[PDB]
């Protein structure tokens, strides 16, 4: 029950620029027309950014399905632009087997979910679509002592734009005193190769108890193919930074909004 | 060990006292070869440090 | 505890034996502390526990602790898994390799045993206090409410003696509170009619 990829290409690791982006809302407290010096693990400005890749296999290159063990330390930026919503999802975990438990949290076909389980990983964790519809998930083959299940309720329409990359989608990712926090953003971009400049701040959307020790990351990805005979990859590109301890400035507007940050 | 396992304690009008030197104070090793503490309380520095 | 409004509330539960009762607490030391259950330094929240051994101290009674590790479990972790510990580094196998052990070790709750060795059922109450929808409030009775009128209040917990008034300023959608400059508090948000004062 799980996608097999013989032959895969090497990761180019390619260096990028994080401009200005990264910023989240640090606090839960209410906020306006005020100017605050705060501490705390954020995304240095013009750090380096290291990218990570999907291509389609053609005769004269083998597959690329970028999917390392990247070290999640004291917390993770992840960002990535898609022509089609190839990245479904991640796993968080330590020794990322079925000896300690693992999260893993993805966007299958009509509900987001997330589980808590120790669990028997495929080698290449994937989900698969086929004549414009879902067809199947293979991240996992067994999963025992499962801890925590929510299911929330979401849409995804996968598709062949036969374009560029239009969308860009941000995420943090910090563990916190046994929750799990993630922030989020969503905007317009037109580019086919690089990481959008700019300032930007996410806000946050969950934040799950799982009382787990993330220590490695990993992301699930999309194949596609009709006839299912087989499968192969489309393009994207995924971008990842670490959040380290500094000081910054940041301002918020008459609205509670943080419009500018130092 | 030789203090926590000691075969025998004096009585307490009649105290003993022991000097420790040249040596590591690994207070972990006592969650194995001890009984455990119904108290331990410190008054100097906290028993984290 | 009965006058207060929480925004949020878990129950953290499990066993030890009494001696150990004293470890479920900030800053403390022992293989529980270190190794099991540990809370942070800012803590807030209650600590309950209360003798069981007529209930939990059965022939078929199965409770464990964590004994064996390499280092030490951060504040609100579990850690379930169950290999052999290596005492020279890495891992190992068989148990009969000199420096293996077994990570965990039995609770001896027999019924007969003495005090302090007796099973303990211990619950760990976390609060949160925030400018937030309350979830869990304690028993308290509303009254009529009064304006234009020197008053004491309390609205979620939150206290004061002022006048109130109709408001005409704009609350975000779980906003429950605001304040000025000099953390004065000018406006709330009544609980049960959805209008600002
Ligand atoms: C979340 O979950 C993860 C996964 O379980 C967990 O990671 C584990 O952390 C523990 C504690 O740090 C690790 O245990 C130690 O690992 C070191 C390093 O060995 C690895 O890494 C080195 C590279 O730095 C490699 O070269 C090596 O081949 C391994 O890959 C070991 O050196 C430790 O053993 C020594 O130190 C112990 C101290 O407690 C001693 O008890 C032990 O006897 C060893 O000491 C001897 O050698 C020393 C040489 O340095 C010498 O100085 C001493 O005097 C003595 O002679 C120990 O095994 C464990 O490996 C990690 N697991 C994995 C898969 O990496 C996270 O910690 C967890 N999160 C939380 C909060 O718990
Ligand atoms: C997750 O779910 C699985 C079930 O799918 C569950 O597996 C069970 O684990 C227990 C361990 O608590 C197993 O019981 C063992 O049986 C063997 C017999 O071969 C005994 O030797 C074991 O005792 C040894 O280890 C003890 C320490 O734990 C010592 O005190 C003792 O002296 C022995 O050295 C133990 O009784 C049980 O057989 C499996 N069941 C299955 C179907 O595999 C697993 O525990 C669950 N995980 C968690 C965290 O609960
Ligand atoms: C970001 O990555 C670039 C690599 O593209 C780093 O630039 C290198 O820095 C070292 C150390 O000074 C030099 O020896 C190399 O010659 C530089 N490479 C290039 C192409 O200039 C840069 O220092 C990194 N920045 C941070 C903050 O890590
Ligand atoms: C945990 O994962 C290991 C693999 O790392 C499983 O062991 C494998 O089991 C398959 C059969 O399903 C064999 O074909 C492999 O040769 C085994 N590999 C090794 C290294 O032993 C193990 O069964 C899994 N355990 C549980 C409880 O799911
Ligand atoms: C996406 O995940 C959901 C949740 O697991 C799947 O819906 C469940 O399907 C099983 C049958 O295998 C039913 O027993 C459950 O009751 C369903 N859950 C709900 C909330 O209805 C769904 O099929 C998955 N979709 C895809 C494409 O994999
Ligand atoms: C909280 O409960 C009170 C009842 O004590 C609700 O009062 C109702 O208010 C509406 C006007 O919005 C009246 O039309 C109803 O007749 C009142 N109910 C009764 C029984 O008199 C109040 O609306 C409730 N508030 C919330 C947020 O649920
Ligand atoms: C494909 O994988 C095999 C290992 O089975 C390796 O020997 C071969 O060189 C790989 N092909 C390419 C083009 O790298
Ligand atoms: C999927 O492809 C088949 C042809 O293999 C076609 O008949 C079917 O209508 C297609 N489904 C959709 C939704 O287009
Ligand atoms: C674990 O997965 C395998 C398929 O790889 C299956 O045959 C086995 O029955 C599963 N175990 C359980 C308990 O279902
Ligand atoms: C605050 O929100 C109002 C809408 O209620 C909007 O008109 C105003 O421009 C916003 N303020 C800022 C600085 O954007
Ligand atoms: C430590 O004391 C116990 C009795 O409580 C005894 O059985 C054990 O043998 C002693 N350890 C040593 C090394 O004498
Ligand atoms: C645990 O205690 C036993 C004595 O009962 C001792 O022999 C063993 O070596 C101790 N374990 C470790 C890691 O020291």
């Amino acid at each position: 029950g799980c996608g097999i990829l013989s032959n895969k290409s090497k990761p180019a690791l390619t260096q990028y620029s994080s401009s200005r982006r990264g910023f989240y809302y640090f606090d839960d407290t209410f906020r306006s027309s005020v100017r605050v010096l705060t501490t705390g693990y954020f995304l240095p400005f013009n750090s380096n950014l290291t990218g990570y890749s999907s291509r389609n296999a053609v005769t004269g290159r083998l597959i690329q399905f970028d999917n390392p063990n990247i070290p999640f330390k004291d917390g993770l930026y992840f960002a990535a632009t898609e022509r089609s919503n190839v990245i479904r999802g991640w796993i968080f975990g330590s020794t990322l087997d079925n000896t300690t438990q693992s999260a893993v949290l993805f966007n299958n076909g009509t509900h987001i979910v997330i589980n808590v389980c120790n669990f028997y990983f495929c080698q290449d964790p994937m989900l698969t679509v086929a004549n414009g519809s879902h067809y199947k998930s293979w991240v996992f083959l067994n999963a025992t002592n499962c801890t925590y299940n929510r299911v929330h309720a979401f849409e995804i329409d996968p598709s062949l734009n036969t374009g560029a990359f239009i969308h860009l989608r941000e995420h943090v990712f910090r563990n916190v005193d046994g929750f799990l926090y993630v922030y989020h953003n969503y905007e317009r971009a037109n580019v086919y190769d690089n990481f959008p400049s700019g300032f930007s701040v996410l806000k946050p959307i969950l934040k799950l108890p799982f009382g787990l020790n993330i220590t490695q990351f990993k992301v699930i990805m999309t194949l596609f193919s009709p006839t299912t005979s087989s499968f192969n990859a489309d393009a994207s590109v995924y971008f990842v930074g670490h959040l380290k301890p500094l000081t910054m400035l940041a301002e918020f507007d008459e609205n509670g909004t943080i419009t500018d940050a130092v | 060990g030789q203090v926590f396992n000691a075969s025998k304690f004096p009585s307490v009008y009649a105290w003993e006292r022991l000097r420790i030197s040249d040596c590591v104070a690994d207070y972990s090793v006592l969650y194995n070869s001890s009984s455990s503490f119904s108290t331990f309380k410190c008054y100097g520095v906290s028993p984290t440090k | 505890l009965n006058d207060l409004c929480f925004s949020s509330v878990y129950a953290d539960y499990f066993v030890v034996k009494g001696d150990d009762v004293r470890q479920i607490a900030p800053a403390q030391t022992g293989v529980i502390a270190d190794y099991n259950y540990k809370l942070p330094d800012d803590f807030t929240g209650c600590v309950l526990a209360w003798n069981t051994n007529s209930v939990d101290s059965k022939q078929g009674n199965n409770f464990y602790y964590r004994l064996f590790r390499h280092g030490k479990i951060k504040p609100y972790e579990r850690d379930i898994s169950n290999v052999l510990y290596n005492s020279a580094g890495g891992t190992c196998s068989s148990t009969s390799q000199l420096g293996c052990y077994e990570p965990l070790k039995s609770y001896g709750f027999t019924p007969t045993v003495g005090v302090g060795y007796q099973p303990y059922r211990v619950v760990v109450l976390s609060f949160e206090l925030l400018n937030a929808p309350a979830t869990v409030c304690g028993p308290k009775k509303s009254t009529e409410l009064v304006k234009n009128k020197c008053v004491n209040f309390n609205f979620n917990g939150l206290t004061g003696t002022g006048v109130l008034t109709s408001s005409t300023k704009k609350f975000q959608p779980f906003q429950q509170f605001g304040r000025d400059v000099s953390d004065f508090t000018d406006s709330v948000r009544d609980p049960k009619t959805l209008e600002i004062l």
